[PDB]
C-alpha cells in the first residue's frame, strides 16, 4: 500500500527527494504496488467468479464478419 | 494522448486501454484509466443490450461517456505536453543537475558567509542557463500543464 | 551476451517454427535504411545487422512493439506469438 | 551571517503564517494533486487553488514570497 | 555522518519531505550528529593533549582586577 | 509528575544547602505580576505558584535560564549552581 509518493531529482552525485508521506493512506489507500502477472491472474478470478469465460492462450487474429460488413465476432 | 487516438467506437466494436491510446503517463494514470474505460464500455454495451442495437447509434455513447468523465479530461490537459518537452531538452539536461549542485552549496558549510553562497547559488543558474532562459521555461511548461 | 544474460531471467514458451518477426524487404535494411534503428532501439536485441543480413533472433522478443514502429520504412511484418507463446511474464 | 538574517525573526513574528497555514495548506495540495477519485485533473488544479486561496488570499501569498525575500536578503 | 539533510512540513497527517541526500559527503563529510556530552569530551582530551590545563567543576564567580580597574584574572 | 518522569532520566547531583534560583520580592509574583510566565514558560516545571507562596523545586533545574530571562520584573535571583553541581548532562 502506497503511503508515500517521491520525486527525486538525481544529479551528478546527489539527489533532491521531494516526497509526501500520508498516513490516511494506511487506512483509506489511494494506490498499491502491483506486479501485473500477480494482479491480473487475481484479477482473471473475480472476473471467472462473477461469471465470464476467460480464455486465455488464444491470440485473435482478425474478426469474422457478417455480409453487413460489421464485426460479428 | 487526444492527437493521436482512434475512434474509439464502431459497428459492434468498442475499444479500451491503451487500445484508445488512453493514458495519462506525466501521473502515471494508465490503469486508473484502463479500469475506468472498461467500466464506460461495458455500461455501454448494457445500454445496447436492452435496445438490441449495437450500431454507432447507440455505441457512441461510449465517446459520450468517455469525454463525460475524467479519460478525456486528463488527455485534453496533458495534449500538448510532449511536444514541450521534445522542444526543450533543458528540464532532464541541466535543471536536476543543477538544483542539485544549488542544494549542495546552500547546506555545505565551509567557512563562506552566506551571501556568497546566495551569489554562488545566482553564479550556478545563471552559467548554465541565462536568466531569460529560466523565468521563460517556467510559463512554458506552464503551457504544457494548463 | 550481456542482455541475454538477462533475457535468461525471463520465461519463455519459444515458437521457433514460427517467427513472428519477418523483414519484408531485406535490401530496404542494406541500402534505404542508414542508422538501423530496429537494432539501436531493441530492449532485447533481437535485431542485429551483419553482412550476411539481418539477423532476428526472434526468440528473445518482449513483445513491446518498438522495432515496428521505429522502423521508418515499415518493412517489419511484426506480429503477437501465438496464444501461449512468446515472453511469459511472471510477477510482470 | 547576522547581518544578513538580522531583521529574520521580527519578520516571522508579524507573520505568524509560515508555520499555522503554510505546511497545513501545502500538505492539503500535494494530497489532493496525488489523490486519484475520478477526478478530471483540472478539477484537481482547480481545488488545489480553491484550496490555497481559501486559507489565504492571493493579495496574501504574493506578498508573503517576499515579505520574506526581505528576511532572506 | 550526514550524508541527507531533509526539512520536513509536517501537516495534520501528511508530511512535505524535501530532503537532499550527497554521496560525497561519505568520503568528504560536510557534518557530523554529535551527542555534546560525548563530544566536548573527546574535544576537552585533544585540547588537554595541546598542554592546555582543563579545570572541571568550577564555576566562575567574578574577575579579580588589578587596580587599574580591568580583568586581571 | 508528568515532567518529573523525564527530569528522573536526567543526571543530577543535587546541591541543596545551596538554593541557586532565589525569587527577590514574593510580593512581586502574587499581585505585579499577571500571568506567571515563570511557572508557563519553566521546561522543568521548577515553579509552582501557590497561594502559600512560590514553590521553586530548583532541584530539577535544567540550568537553561528561561525563568531569569521571561520574568518581567526581573525578581529571580538566578545563579548557575556551583561546580560539579545541577544537571550532569550524559550524551547531551
Ligand atoms: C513500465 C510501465 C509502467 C507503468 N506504470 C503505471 C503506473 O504506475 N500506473 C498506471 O496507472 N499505469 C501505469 N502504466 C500503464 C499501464 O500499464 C497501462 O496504461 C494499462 O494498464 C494498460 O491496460 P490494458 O487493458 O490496455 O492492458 P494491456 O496490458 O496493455 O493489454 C491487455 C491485454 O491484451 C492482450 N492482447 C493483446 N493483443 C491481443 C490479441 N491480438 N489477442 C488477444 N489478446 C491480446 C495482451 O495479452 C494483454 O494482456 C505503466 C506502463 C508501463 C509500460
Ligand atoms: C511552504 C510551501 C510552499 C513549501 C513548498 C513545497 C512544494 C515542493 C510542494 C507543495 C506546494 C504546493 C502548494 C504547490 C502546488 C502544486 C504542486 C502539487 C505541483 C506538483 C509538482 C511537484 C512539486 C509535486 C511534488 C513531488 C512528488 C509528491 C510527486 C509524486 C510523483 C508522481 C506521482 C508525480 C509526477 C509529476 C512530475 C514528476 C512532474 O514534474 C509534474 C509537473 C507538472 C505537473 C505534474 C507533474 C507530475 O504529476
Ligand atoms: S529499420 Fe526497417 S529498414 Fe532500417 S533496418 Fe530495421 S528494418 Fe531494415
Ligand atoms: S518487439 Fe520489442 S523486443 Fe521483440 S523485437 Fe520488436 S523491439 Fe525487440
Ligand atoms: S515572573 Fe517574576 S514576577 Fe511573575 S512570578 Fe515569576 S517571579 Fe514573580
Ligand atoms: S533554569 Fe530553565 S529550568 Fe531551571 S528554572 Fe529557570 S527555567 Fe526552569
Amino acid at each position: 500500500n502506497v503511503i508515500e509518493q517521491n520525486l527525486w531529482l538525481l544529479g551528478n552525485e546527489g539527489v533532491i527527494k521531494i516526497g509526501h508521506r500520508n498516513v490516511e493512506w494506511k487506512e483509506n489507500p489511494n494506490a498499491f504496488t502491483v506486479l501485473r502477472a500477480n494482479f491480473d491472474r487475481w484479477f482473471a478470478q473475480e472476473v471467472e467468479k462473477a461469471g465470464a469465460l476467460i480464455i486465455p492462450k488464444t491470440k485473435v487474429e482478425d474478426f469474422l464478419r457478417n455480409e453487413k460488413g460489421e464485426i460479428a465476432g | 494522448g487526444y492527437y493521436a487516438m482512434p475512434k474509439v467506437y464502431g459497428d459492434r466494436v468498442l475499444v479500451c486501454g491503451d487500445a484508445a491510446m488512453l493514458v495519462n503517463s506525466i501521473h502515471r494514470e494508465g490503469s486508473n484509466h484502463a479500469i475506468t474505460s472498461g467500466r464506460l464500455a461495458a455500461e455501454t454495451l448494457l445500454e445496447a443490450f436492452e435496445k438490441g442495437d449495437f450500431s454507432e447509434k447507440i455505441l457512441k455513447n461510449y465517446y459520450l461517456r468517455l469525454k463525460e468523465s475524467f479519460i478525456l479530461k486528463d488527455l485534453e490537459k496533458y495534449k500538448d505536453l510532449m511536444p514541450t518537452m521534445e522542444k526543450n531538452h533543458q528540464f532532464v539536461e541541466i535543471y536536476p543537475d543543477l538544483a542539485n549542485d544549488a542544494l549542495k552549496r546552500f547546506l555545505q558549510v565551509d567557512g563562506t558567509p552566506k551571501w556568497d553562497v546566495q551569489k554562488q547559488i545566482a553564479d550556478m543558474v545563471l552559467s548554465r542557463r541565462s536568466l531569460i532562459g529560466i523565468s521563460l521555461d517556467l510559463l512554458r511548461f506552464w503551457r504544457a500543464v494548463r | 551476451m550481456r542482455i541475454e544474460d538477462k533475457l535468461y531471467l525471463n520465461r519463455y514458451r519459444t515458437d521457433e517454427e514460427n517467427p513472428h518477426l519477418k523483414i519484408k524487404d531485406e535490401s530496404i535494411c542494406a541500402e534505404k535504411c542508414s542508422d538501423r534503428p530496429c537494432v539501436s532501439c531493441c530492449p532485447a536485441d533481437v535485431y542485429e545487422w551483419t553482412e550476411s543480413g539481418m539477423e532476428v533472433k526472434f526468440e528473445g522478443c518482449l513483445e513491446c512493439g518498438t522495432c515496428r514502429i521505429v522502423c521508418p520504412f515499415g518493412n517489419i511484418e511484426w506480429n503477437y506469438p501465438r496464444g501461449n507463446y512468446g515472453v511469459l511474464y511472471k510477477f510482470g
